[PDB]
RNA sequence: UAUAAUAGUAGUGUA
RNA sequence: AGUACACUACU
């Protein structure tokens, strides 16, 4: 409201200061953005009559009139006035350039975190630096920073080299860079892969270096869904120790052994956590004695039979699991189940970072890991250590095997299934850099949507609601798309066997302990319906933009700004792909496709065309255009196979004049050019593709 | 590396008073039109305990005087107009600028950086309740003594502080709410859709969350030195805090609150409440003097809801309003704004001296032609919150064409109960 | 929104079935939908994505944005073009209250407040207060009453600015050494002091 | 010349260096 | 996406002064934004347009 | 009625049109229309592979893989270095610079004219418009050569008398004949090119 | 009672004391360590600054 | 037709 | 240790 009435005394300032400039003969452009307090207001002028001292008088005296007549008032303490530089909220605008302190964000590399385990603290702490890569961060301050932050989290539990915790001499591995992140090692990839996905660059670009080195060179220059396919005829006798080591990481402890090459839909990598070692808190339970909801727990608790009630209603009704409930029932059951989570219930107590920091430090010599969920991950103790739990999983690893199938089954996983993940494989494989400038003139971009094709037409918590239910039509629900909805989601279910993992698990508890186990049900069926909620989830719509050197309107100019700006802190260079990036697909679902090289063939006309109209004399261009057809070749393709793709094609209406100048014209493309072209012709005689009108009177 | 050891270490307040006021005092006297000694003299309060805090004082006071004498080295680069687009913009790269906190040359970008980063080496927390309690009970009293005292016209016309044009203000608010509903015809129904108005109050975020609201009531046994608060205060107001999802449970239980649509419960609570209370504490950022913070109860932040969204879902709306705008985006539309007034300024002075221009191809035209200016009043307002004129809100309410009568009373009615809290 | 993609899926497909077994081939009505400000497709066929299991679509509608930025600037201030370009007409829910509110026109907030304003003033409010846009004929027709009678006010007051631009001498608060000199020495006195 | 002055000195010194590890009057004369 | 007729729009948007047009040319930019997306679509489909 | 209505293009009749024009990129199939390929950026030229064209003087092939010679613009082309103009020399036998150079584009370039904006933070504005006739491809090759072979010669002259002298040209022969028996360097490439 | 107790920072002694001090700290600092750094920061990502 | 969506905890930036 | 506007992490 308030910044409402401030946008009224804005406005009234732009019509006295309009008509003050009509009074002078003057053009005047007013431009005022008004946050909750703090106005920028931005006025250019152009008039002959009188200089400009008393326009500036004037304009601040109006300024600080049109402020008290609204009730507002200006600080002038801290108003100033500059003939450049604006400042609206902590963000500057020089001239029509972005500007931002990203210090700020970097100084933040060492901030507080959550305080749960060497690698939740290390994500943290990393968004302080893709943040601050977002603000014009050079790339060189931003791997400081990325260091900082490691270096932060290994001296926060002991990890820093020498110390107890260091795993680099129990891992097969040369140096930290090599263990992976989720084992306590430094993330290792290009800044622009660790800004786009967001540290699952670690695996990503593994098997990009895997693919780079192992793939035969005859297909060492295509997409890398063709790069993977090759993958069959590996050989892992070759493998060295240390790709051995992350690849059975990969498949065992991030996947499970019951996925087979053949599956053609498979959970996508936001599906599952990467956590592995979070070391367990033994804390006071805290007062909560003032919480009403928590009296009403505990009434429940101390009751007979009291939970069974709450967790049979929870898994009669378990989409309020992930998602809100719509009325009042829901929501209590909600909140008193939620009671239940001792995370829940340590939040709720007062905390503050530094007591964390200092816990964290005390307590990283104790056994803090708790070994049997990590054993449980692969086939089928108490408490453990760091080292223990190192040495564990290596002899754990030691007697698993690794073979062709099962690297087929990681690359397929964890690229094939996600379009982002190709994409971005693709830009770091095809890349080729240009010509290096520095950078003039910088702008604000936003990030596009990798995931085009959408499925889903509702939101995800209406799909999960009809699906815990078999009603499509719900309140607020169209029949037909939640319908269609229902048949994707129980299809992509059916497919990826989530439903018979989860009751084959809960199966082998029930006969284990005997008793039916009702909390892990929950907990099996939380897991189900966040990975059911992850897969709908049609569009996050997230405001990410960037300052790049300039504007990115598509997602392979997004991709090729966002390359060249990330390698050198002096100049950006002009990035452009051998082969389409883009790989138009589901999240869910593998990609065993390849884009055509169309493009391809575009591109290397267009280009030929206009540098022989261009730098070559009239006579000689034919000739030129015939030599380069005949013996050239763009992008490792010849140029006369893109030339018979473009001949023998449905898009030989934009390349009217190539065509003609080497015959081939037919007529036929005049035909569709004309018919494109042609509108509604006026003169009476009104003339138009076949149809002719004439009114006469 | 010697000014980063200290300031890196700086684990007190003395840094802290040095710290924000730098930009401040740097950036208006390298600025055209600024009040800078109103703001040494009354705002400008340094805190040196530490030799390093004197030292920091000095070169704050040095670069002033550099700041004032070098404002002419800013040049601009060459403009590269595609008319499609603009590329190479911004200013130019020479380091002619004198450096802050340490001898040598720096870049307007890093002149920036430097006045603008030493904020961030503040610590948050460095604050003690015992003392920001006070101060921030001292202030929010005198203001209000000040306004009790002083202040006694609403309407005025010759603009006396704290008070409304009323003439004006009526005129405006129809301008721009006859504007803001022409947009869009069905505004109501997109305040009710997306603020989730017909759904349960269970379903939005801000009243099921774990922060902190407050409980007015006799609950003495739970807080129990609050037995001799109790015992030397008659006039005492018992009050407790707890958790916003807690507080709907226990609203829920009571029958107090039902699985109705939200909007309708919020109407009727603002008839059935019709005392609020808040209290307060202290933010615990990293300037110098502490914020102010204040905690209300569940049944102002339902009435504070809906105005707030009905506010919101005009104030989006309005292109000149950026709260609206999405996070991180008004850096884009400054950029916008900035690209828009060097297109106009090229057009308008090419166009204006288009007959100088072919004349010339002569220092009398060259000085009868017209000369553009720009200007850009960058603007912090005093005391938002607390000198401000509640009264004039009424009109937005009353001026409302979305609103049924009923509901513009209720409203009415919440607000003034609102300015009786 | 898919609502035009779907009535229009419905009228093909209805339009369509009579004639397909008359020639002896399935008629399938593929929808391809593009959202322009989050550039996604939707097509609706699983038939004819499983036709085509890559869309590499990679557009951008921005300039069109801006040309309706620019034809909206030019005529925002036009009514007629606002309802020439309007979808639908003003229309209001069912109300969320049923009665008022009586003691508000008691209280003393708003006894003050009326007080404080003329008599004008104090009857416009009444009846804006008790306006209803429902029953009214035209939802506008008290903004446009208040803001024809306060219009002469208005106008005069911008016409006092406008005047004032020629009252104005250049002396603005320029910063320069002697102020921030003569600010520094009250800062030390008042630090002293305090 | 500033623009040849290194190039000339670079390359005569990169011929000396490659000819030692393989292992005036001249301009009058012809 | 042509910019000549990204010209052409620009100038009848500029030349318009009647609220009766101004519709005309929103239609009209609806319509182009419609042609070219369809245009771009059958080019990525690889089939006649 | 119904009629066939005339084709507004004919193949022959575009045929004729192009008598005069010859470029690869443009085409007029009507009277006065004109059909187009779109423009795309330069800087993908290098990714084009094949063997060298041998034109005279002139490696067209180099030029497709040059990156400085390729600018549009004409001032940043006349205004260039040897070192850049000397990557594109395959003479094998080519008397004179004007038959080598005759294998360029005759036609006008676009230059970028700067001017100021007289406002009060002064800055200039660049915009490329089209030239006259007599800034070319060709042209600004010719200067580019004659302006630095200039500054080459004048700091080549070993011998006294200048660059056409005997003896110089000894020092010459002696130089390249090193330089041949040398192992390949781009310092010795560069020299022996200029 | 009192009040906070600060440097005279305009005091020209005062003033060259704090100067005095920063020279004196940028004397024995500035002064190398004799050693190899060979730190985690360095050889962890001293490849890729 | 530039408009429908929103689990919990924690951190950061902003007013 | 609150209102709003976001972004990022974990379950
Ligand atoms: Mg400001
Ligand atoms: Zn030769």
């Amino acid at each position: 409201t308030s910044s409402y009435v401030h946008s009224c005394a804005m406005s009234v300032y732009k019509e006295i200061l309009k008509e003050a400039i009509t009074l002078l003969d003057g053009s005047i452009l007013v431009n005022s953005l008004v946050h909750s307090d703090d106005n920028q207001t931005s006025i250019t002028i152009v008039q002959d009559k009188m200089e400009n001292d008393k326009i500036i008088d004037f304009a601040m005296k109006e300024f600080e009139r049109a402020c008290l007549t609204f009730g507002c008032q200006a600080n002038m303490k801290k108003t100033y006035v500059t003939n450049c530089i604006k400042e609206f909220v902590s963000l500057f605008n020089l001239y029509g350039e972005p500007f931002s302190i990203y210090g700020r964000f970097l100084l933040t590399s060492v901030g507080d975190c959550a305080y749960i385990g060497p690698y939740e603290d290390l994500a943290s702490r990393i968004s302080s630096a893709q943040t601050a890569i977002k603000h014009g961060c050079p790339p060189s301050l931003a791997w400081v920073s990325i260091a900082i932050s490691h270096w932060m989290t290994s001296l926060t539990y002991n990890m820093l080299p020498g110390q107890s915790n260091d795993p680099i001499d129990y891992f097969p591995a040369e140096n930290r860079k090599d263990i992976p992140i989720e084992l306590n090692g430094v993330l290792d990839a290009p800044l622009s892969m660790i800004s786009t996905v967001g540290l699952e660059s670690g695996n990503l670009y593994f098997l990009i270096k895997l693919l780079s080195k192992y793939t035969p060179v005859m297909q060492k220059r295509e997409s890398v869904v063709n790069q993977i396919a090759e993958v069959k005829n590996w050989k892992v006798e070759d493998l060295t120790d240390n790709e051995i080591f992350r690849l059975k990481i990969l498949r065992y402890l991030v996947l499970d052994a019951e996925m087979d090459p053949s599956d053609i839909m498979g959970e996508t990598s936001d599906m599952r956590g990467r956590s592995i070692l979070t070391p367990r808190k033994f804390t006071t339970a805290g007062s909560l004695r003032k919480l009403y909801s928590f009296s009403k727990y505990q009434d429940r608790l101390s009751s007979p039979g009291g939970m069974v009630e709450l967790f049979t209603y929870l898994l009669e009704k378990p989409e309020l699991l992930v998602t809100k409930g719509e009325d009042m029932k829901d929501y209590m059951e909600s909140v008193i189940f939620r009671y239940n989570s001792k995370r829940f219930k340590e939040s709720l107590s007062i905390q503050n970072p530094a007591q964390l920091f200092i816990e964290q430090i005390l307590f990283s010599h104790k056994p803090v890991i708790d070994f049997s969920g990590i054993r449980d991950k692969y086939i089928n103790l108490g408490k453990v250590t760091f080292t223990e739990a190192y040495r564990l999983l290596m002899r754990d690893l030691s007697s698993l095997e690794l073979t062709n199938d099962d690297i087929q089954v990681i690359y397929s996983y964890i690229i094939l299934n996600d379009p982002m993940m190709i994409t971005i494989a693709n830009t770091h494989i095809l890349s080729i850099y240009g010509s290096p400038q520095r950078r003039m003139g910088m702008s604000c971009s936003t990030m596009p949507e990798f995931r085009n094709l959408k499925l889903i037409h509702h939101s995800p918590a209406l799909v999960l609601r009809a699906y815990s239910k078999n009603n499509p039509d719900i309140q607020g629900a169209d029949p037909t798309e939640m319908a269609r909805d229902l048949v994707h989601l129980k299809e992509f279910v059916e497919n990826t066997n989530l439903e018979e993992k989860m009751k084959v698990r809960i199966a082998m508890n029930e006969a284990e302990k005997g008793q039916r186990d009702i909390v892990f049900e929950l907990k099996e069926m939380t897991r189900f319906y966040q990975v059911c909620y992850e897969y709908v989830k049609s569009t996050e719509h997230k405001i990410k933009v960037f300052i790049l050197p300039a504007k990115s309107y598509t997602t392979t100019d997004f991709c090729s700004l966002m390359q060249g700006n990330l390698i050198k802190d002096k100049e950006w260079y002009t990035v452009h792909y051998l082969k389409q990036i883009l790989s138009g697909g589901h999240k869910a679902i593998m990609q065993h496709n390849a884009t055509s090289e169309q493009n391809i063939a575009f591109e290397c006309f267009k280009l030929i065309t206009h540098f022989a109209d261009s730098f070559i004399d009239s006579l000689s261009r034919s000739a030129f255009l015939q030599l380069i057809i005949d013996e050239f070749s763009y992008k490792d393709v010849k140029v006369s196979k893109l030339y018979d793709i473009i001949k023998n094609g449905y898009n030989r209406t934009d390349f009217i004049p190539l065509l003609f100048r080497t015959g081939d014209l037919r007529q036929a493309d005049l035909d569709k050019y004309d018919a494109m072209k042609s509108h509604e012709r006026v003169t009476l005689t009104i003339t138009g593709y076949n149809r002719s009108i004439t009114i006469i009177g | 590396m010697n000014f980063s050891i200290y300031t890196s270490l700086s684990i007190t307040k003395s840094v802290l008073s040095l710290t924000e006021p730098a930009r401040y005092m740097i950036m208006n006297s390298l600025a055209i039109s600024s009040n800078v000694k109103d703001y040494i003299a009354e705002k400008f309060s340094p805190y040196t305990k530490t030799l390093f805090s004197v030292y920091m004082t000095r070169l704050i006071k040095n670069a002033c005087f550099d700041a004032y004498d070098q404002r002419q080295r800013v040049q601009l680069r060459d403009i590269y107009l595609s008319d499609y687009d603009i590329t190479q913009k911004g200013i130019k790269d020479n380091r002619e600028l004198t450096s802050i906190w340490f001898p040598g040359s720096v870049t307007l970008k890093e002149y920036l950086t430097q006045i603008y980063l030493p904020f961030y080496f503040n610590a948050k927390g460095l604050h003690e309740k015992h003392h920001v309690m006070v101060d921030l009970a001292k202030t929010i009293l005198e203001i209000e003594c000040e306004q009790r005292e002083n202040i006694k016209e609403i309407w005025s016309t010759n603009c006396t502080k704290q008070t409304v044009n009323l003439k004006i203000l009526i005129h405006s608010l129809c301008k721009n709410l006859l504007a803001d509903t022409s947009r869009h015809n069905h505004l109501r129904n997109r305040i009710e859709n997306r603020n989730n108005f017909r759904r349960s109050i269970t379903t939005i975020s801000t009243f099921t969350s774990s922060k902190s609201c407050l409980k007015i009531g006799d609950f003495r046994k739970e807080k129990e030195n609050y037995e001799m608060l109790r015992n030397a205060m008659p006039n005492y107001t018992d009050y407790i805090s707890t958790k916003v999802f807690d507080r709907l449970y226990e609203l829920l239980d009571k029958k107090v609150l039902t699985d109705k649509p939200v909007i309708e419960q919020i109407m009727d609570m603002m008839i059935d409440h019709k005392k609020f209370y808040f209290t307060f504490f202290n933010k615990g950022q990293k300037t110098s003097k502490d914020r102010e913070i204040f905690v209300g109860e569940y049944e102002a932040k339902m009435c504070m809801y809906a105005v707030e969204r009905i506010a919101k879902e005009r104030c989006k709306l309005n292109p000149d309003e950026m709260i609206s705008e999405p996070g991180d985006g008004k850096l884009k539309v400054l950029e916008q704004k900035s690209e828009q007034e060097i297109r106009f300024l090229v057009e308008t002075t090419r166009q204006k001296n288009r007959e100088i221009d072919e004349a010339i191809e002569i220092e009398k035209l060259s000085l009868g032609k017209a000369k553009g200016l720009k200007m850009e009043i960058n603007a912090d307002m005093s005391k938002w919150s607390a000198q401000d004129v509640f009264y004039k809100y009424f009109w937005l309410i009353a001026l409302d064409p979305i609103l049924y009568p009923q509901e513009k009373e209720r409203i009415l009615y919440f607000m003034c109960n609102y300015m009786d809290k | 929104s898919n609502e035009s993609s779907v009535i229009t899926y419905d009228k093909y497909y209805e339009l369509t079935r009579d004639i397909s077994d008359r020639l002896s081939i399935p008629i399938e009505i593929v929808i391809i939908r593009i959202d322009p400000v989050s550039r996604d497709l939707h097509i609706n066929s699983d038939r004819f994505k499983e036709l085509y299991p890559t869309i590499v679509v990679d557009i951008n509608f921005n300039q069109f944005f801006d040309l309706k930025q620019l034809l909206y600037e030019k005529f925002g201030d036009d009514e007629e073009f606002l309802l020439k370009v309007a979808h639908g007409d003003f229309t209001l829910t069912a109300p969320w209250c049923k009665t008022g509110c009586p003691e508000f026109w008691k209280h003393p907030i708003y006894k003050e407040f009326k007080m404080s304003m003329p008599v004008p003033e104090r009857r416009l409010f009444e009846e804006s207060v008790k306006f209803n846009a429902y029953e009214s004929e035209r939802w506008n027709t008290n903004l446009v009453k208040i803001r024809e009678y306060t219009k002469k006010d208005y106008s005069e007051h911008i016409s006092k600015s406008a005047k004032n631009i020629f009252l104005a001498s250049g002396f603005y608060k320029q910063p320069n050494k002697n102020e921030i000199s003569e600010g520094w020495t009250l800062m030390v006195e008042r630090v002293q002091d305090q | 010349i500033p623009p040849w002055n290194v190039m000339t000195e670079n390359f005569k010194k990169k011929c000396i260096a490659l000819i030692n590890s393989k292992f005036s009057e001249f301009t009058k004369l012809m | 996406m042509d910019y000549q007729e990204y010209q052409q729009f620009l100038a009848r948007i500029n030349t318009a002064r009647d609220a009766c047009v101004a519709k005309d040319i929103d239609v009209d930019l609806l319509m182009a934004r419609k042609d070219y997306f369809g245009r771009e679509l059958c080019k990525s489909l690889n089939i006649e347009y | 009625a119904e009629v066939d209505g005339d084709q507004r293009i004919l193949i022959r009749s575009l045929d004729y049109l192009n008598n005069d024009i010859f470029s690869l990129s443009r085409i007029k199939v009507g009277l006065d229309e004109f059909a187009t390929i779109k423009k795309a950026h330069f800087s993908k030229m290098v990714s084009f592979e094949g063997p060298p064209i041998k034109t005279g003087l002139l490696d067209l092939t180099e030029l497709m893989k040059s990156q400085d010679l390729l600018n549009l613009n004409y001032d940043n082309i006349r205004n260039s270095n040897l070192i850049s103009f000397s990557k594109l020399i395959c003479c094998e036998g080519s008397d004179n610079i004007n038959d080598g150079l005759e294998f360029l584009s005759d036609d006008p370039m676009n230059f970028t004219e700067g001017e100021a904006i007289h406002s009060t933070p002064i800055f200039n504005i660049y915009y490329s418009k089209r030239g006259e006739r007599h800034m070319t491809y060709r042209n600004a090759i010719k200067l580019l050569i004659e302006r630095e072979t200039k500054i080459f010669e004048e700091a080549f002259t070993f011998s006294e008398n200048g660059f056409i002298s005997p003896e110089n040209l000894g020092c010459l022969e002696a130089v390249v004949s090193l330089i041949k028996l040398l192992k390949t360097n781009e310092w010795s490439t560069v020299i022996d090119k200029c | 009672v009192s009040k906070p107790k600060i440097l005279d920072f305009d005091d020209a002694n005062m003033y060259l004391a704090s100067l005095t001090m920063m020279e004196q700290s940028k004397k024995i600092l500035s002064k190398s360590n004799g050693l190899k750094p060979d730190n985690f920061i360095l050889n962890e990502f001293g490849s890729r600054i």
